[PDB]
């Protein structure tokens, strides 16, 4: 085996490559690293640094628009949600029902809907108390004993007034009224998404999206029908004229705690959807305290997608003044510059390697990241000279 | 595009472009470096560099700041260092500690000076300085069992210094041996040496090389390559944390996998295989690895 | 050209009448062989918040007081005594106010009866497969308003509750009304109770005054009614005293309404349990109907309810004191000059001098009040 | 208890006894004013005025600051004043301006100093001073159609001066008449006279006195009574507020009401009547009126 002639391959710093690849007397080739790893378009279109402020939102709207064109009418399969969610939250043209609408195509419903109904009597197929069991009700509210109404109202089947009695005793038996009346009895789906659309808007969205880890049956259903679930909250949100973009909590705390079911079941872009939907910030802490889940990035760090998405993603919250920017991306930025570097980029490049100066000598000088940072974006900007 | 047909009538072992792009140096079981000068898409042979007693297996680069410096490592348990000047080559040192073949033979992070990391059959791993200025002095560990196919340095980076409540560097460099395992070394001040860190299990036959990504990203990556004809990629996403492992994918390859080398910026993998291909892989948005490329020529 | 009676007061605690027969006779007799004192106003510890007070006298004599009066007159209702006399006392617990209004022990019985478990046949409605599927489908387009008409035509109440809750208050109790009177006083009360602690208090209590029938029975019923709402509030250890903003709300919208029936004290036994201050000020906005005394001025038990109700105010040290009723206790120590009591007297026209001095010398009250009460004090030597 | 037999051979109009309660004042058909003394529970006559040319119907002792001053009115369309200067009595003014009988005279709330308040048949009312430093003058008004049978001041207050943005004093006093009616008439300055404030119906017979409360609080109390055998409470939340009439009790008294007199702190009512009965009233928790005692001797 080292009697054997083996193929060779070595980057080179200055955008060349080597490589001897033995015959089916051997060659060594040395060619430009583009005849060997086409370039993108993306990158080298790409409105240079955002944020660095000879920016005209201009170009970037524009950019987005080419680039959604292009990306799908050349590959109709690639997913374009992400890209289109990013695209609206940066015109301020986003109201929960064109999230919502982009989400889930609900006009296929719409042809369901129109479609004639019956509204004709029935056979009474339900339960309600009568004189005998109301008047135990109420004499049991007049004494204080909410428990003892509530067992009451559940054993006649009547749920009501188990609605209402639970009212009187928070968000928990709110619930777990609602689970009966739902399943006590194919038709399985149906309960499961009612059942959380309830509970978020009454605040047990945490209790409800846990119930899913417990259910591998009702698991299974909420990640691959995520996209029409997430759709049907947000089209539920109570409009806001002078609050178009405030999230009700309760519809908050659906977003992150579904966000982070979907990174346990390996879904990380979805994961990544409802996190921008919820305006959550990109870091390394924690997106909730009893769980681990970490927002890093939107799609692999790694990607082109998630470098210019990441970037795209800070500049929308860079309309907040307050905003300072996203500290945990800077690596990600200077993998950038070293990105067009390597594509010959030079020009582009040391817009990037200024604009990033500027960004880190506005950071505590002697923490460990700043440090790094620094000697990295040195490298970099070296080589682009 | 440059073509070299017959830089050696034996077989070629490596062959690696300097940082300008603007030399290549090949080596051969012929016993013999040679330096090819590639201006555009011309080249000439400059000088052909002898000295070692057996096949030389692996060639590196210095970076450019120290000059125009190569390193050579051979079968015969040698490592040359040749240096250019006015034009022509020339040898300026030698490291002869090994008692079996030295495989792999690497330049540090410019950060830490011209220093060389060395790996060897004889089971040992060294360390040693280049200078013309002072004296050299090797570090010597027993790293493997059976022996050593590969080492590779860790970038450059700085860590929290707990004891004195400030900053200290930590060098790391990654080792893939004949007993199948993958492991990672630090620099300890107290100890004068580099220590074992962390034992990596994954491969069910010799290592033929490792490569540590050199990734400007906080989370770290490593290429290990086997016999088993599997790619392991082993990441951690804290200095201080576990190591993730995961196959680059499902299924065994075809033949052997010999090297591995990532792209400067650190996103590009290329896999040398016994089946004479190269192939580039690179990760999706959901990190699984996938095609970006081939050489099978 | 015929002999009238005649009858004067005067200044001095002596009267003149003349009554013609069945040569007239004029008599001249002390103003207690014609009307005799109350224990009452003669036995009440001084002026309260004048700070030579201890809180011991005043909870005995309300004690004594409360014994007496109901021993002797055992049709008295003491409500409002005993009521005062729990806020008094810092022991204020709502499940004990409302024991208070109403005893719900009475119930308890008829509860722990045995009860009739068996199936039962259907006798509601629920939404089939299809319904159901529709409303799903017009959550998911948005439609809330079609998917609670939908739920409504079937009379599944349950779904319309749920649907309802995505709404507002608004159309949840349109729900509540829709289930409970769909198809007695049994819903009256139901809807009250649930109407209450979602904010529609305000709505709820707004119906009695369009409905004779429903209003007949609120105001007939009120004290169980407010004993009710008062035991089903969410025990809270940290602030035990405060009071939730909807059962606030309720109480004054319920009080203000048994004003417009002229049920006076009712309606201060609920502007006393929401601490409603003694003022001229309307205490709601929305109406005019203000709480100037508890019960009417004129009476002793007044006098004394009010000025006890001011003392309870006053644990407070930010609360400075009421103004509305500063002429009643002008008029208090009026009263204690004609029963002979100058002693007592004087320590209130005292005290009210220098309660009064603590006001801007511009302001009517304060020059009325301050001629007022020199008047009364000069009659006092 | 002071009985006093015999005081008049002739019907007894009225008997008050003064501010300490040591004079009693009696006055008749006989055309005379009778001052007993009382000291304990004994009396003794101590003069017998002489003056009126007809029945003398009331008297009204003024405030003991202006000293010992006895007011008397008489069908002989006369007033009298009555001073006591070391122990005797004497006349030191007389009051003569109406054409037919004088039925009430009382003297205003001491903030006024010395002032009388007059009525009569002949429809009018006066008020004139009392002085011995100065010279008076009687402010005359037309009050009643058919007759005045009584008028009461109301309590000295001070309201709010808007013109002037300061406090002014309102003077306003309360007449019934044998038009059925009640009236309330305050001061104006500018008018140099007093002036209809409100006209009040309810009566549906003559009225025959009207007593505007002494109360000390906020709302005013005045009790009219009529021969229609019924009593009318009025009262005033607010000084510049409407009247709220209130019959005392639901059903006609037994005879005609003649007399209507409130305690010092003005929540009893005593009223004499056709009956030959004096009943107390005052107010229940709920602001109903309420048997507080009688005298039917």
């Amino acid at each position: 085996l080292l009697r054997r002639q083996f193929p060779i391959f070595h980057w080179s710093a200055a955008n060349k490559v080597v490589y001897a690849v033995p015959p089916i007397v051997q060659e060594i080739k040395v060619t430009p690293i583009d005849q060997i790893i086409k370039p993108n378009d993306m990158l080298k279109s790409f409105p240079g640094p955002l944020g660095s402020a000879k920016l005209k939102k201009k170009d970037l709207t524009k950019w987005m628009e080419t680039t959604i064109k292009s990306i799908s009418e050349n590959e109709s399969s690639t997913d374009m949600t992400i890209w289109q969610l990013l695209e609206m939250k940066l015109n301020d043209k986003v109201n929960w029902k064109n999230i919502s609408k982009l989400l889930y195509n609900s006009d296929e419903l719409l042809m369901y809907l129109s479609q004639p109904f019956p509204n004709g009597d029935m056979i009474p197929n339900a339960y309600r108390l009568d004189i005998n069991c109301q008047m135990r009700v109420l004499a049991f509210l007049q004494t204080g004993n909410h428990d003892e109404a509530l067992r009451l109202a559940l054993s006649k089947r009547d749920y009501a007034i188990a609605l209402l009695v639970g009212s009187l005793m928070g968000k928990d038996r709110w619930s777990e009224v609602i689970q009966k009346y739902l399943y006590e009895g194919d038709q399985k789906e149906l309960a499961h998404f009612l059942l959380l659309i309830f509970q978020v808007f009454v605040g047990n969205s945490k209790m409800a999206i846990k119930s899913f880890y417990t259910n591998n049956e009702t698991s299974q259903w909420a990640s691959e029908n995520w996209k029409s679930i997430v759709a049907a909250v947000l089209i539920n949100i109570p409009e806001n004229n002078e609050d178009p973009l405030l999230i009700p909590p309760v519809v908050l705390e659906f977003l992150i705690e579904f966000g982070i079911f979907l990174t346990k079941k390996g879904l990380t872009a979805a994961a990544s959807t409802l996190f921008i939907i919820g305006n959550v910030p990109l870091s390394n802490e924690p997106v909730m305290a009893d769980s681990d889940v970490i927002f890093e990035s939107i799609g692999n760090m790694n990607t082109f997608e998630s470098i210019l998405w990441d970037e795209i993603y800070e500049y929308i919250f860079s309309y907040d003044p307050k905003f300072k920017g996203f500290s945990s991306i800077l690596p990600q930025k200077i993998y950038h510059a070293s990105l067009l570097q390597e594509q010959g980029l030079n020009s582009l490049g040391t817009k990037y390697t200024d604009y990033l100066s500027s960004s880190v000598r506005k950071l505590p000088k002697k923490d460990i990241l700043t440090i790094n940072l620094t000697r990295e974006l040195s490298e970099v900007a070296s080589r682009l000279s | 595009m440059v073509v070299i047909a017959n830089a050696h009538n034996e077989l070629i072992h490596d062959a690696v472009l300097d940082y300008y792009g603007k030399r290549l140096a090949t080596c051969s079981s012929d016993k013999t470096i040679k330096i090819f000068e590639v201006e555009g898409e011309t080249h000439k042979l400059i000088d052909t560099l002898t000295g070692h007693e057996g096949p030389v297996w692996r060639v590196d680069w210095a970076h450019p700041k120290f000059g125009t410096i190569l390193a050579s490592c051979s079968y015969d348990g040698k490592v040359l260092i040749w240096k250019e000047e006015n034009g022509r080559w020339s040898q300026i040192a030698v490291h002869a500690v090994h008692s079996a073949s030295v495989n792999s033979v690497q330049w540090a992070p410019h950060e830490y000076g011209p220093l060389l990391l060395v790996a060897s059959s004889d089971g040992k791993v060294s360390v040693v300085e280049f200078k013309e200025n002072g004296t050299t002095s090797p570090i010597i560990i027993d790293a493997h069992a059976i022996g050593v196919n590969s080492a590779s340095w860790a970038p450059a980076t700085i860590e929290e210094d707990g004891e004195h409540n400030g900053t200290k560097e930590s060098r790391k460099f990654v080792t893939g041996g004949a007993d199948n395992l993958v492991k990672i070394w630090k620099y300890n001040s107290d100890a004068q040496t580099y220590v074992l860190e962390s034992t990596l299990e994954g491969h069910s036959d010799w290592v033929r090389d490792v490569a540590w990504s050199p990734t400007v990203l906080l989370r770290s990556y490593l290429a290990s390559v086997s016999q088993d004809r599997t790619c392991i990629i082993w990441t951690q996403d804290n200095e201080q944390g576990p190591w993730k492992k995961t196959l680059l994918k499902e299924e065994k390859f075809p033949d052997v996998l010999w090297r591995a080398s990532w792209s400067l910026s650190g996103n590009v993998l290329a896999l040398s295989g016994g089946d004479n291909k190269v192939t580039l892989w690179k990760e999706n948005l959901e990190g699984k690895w996938e095609p970006a490329g081939e050489v099978h020529q």
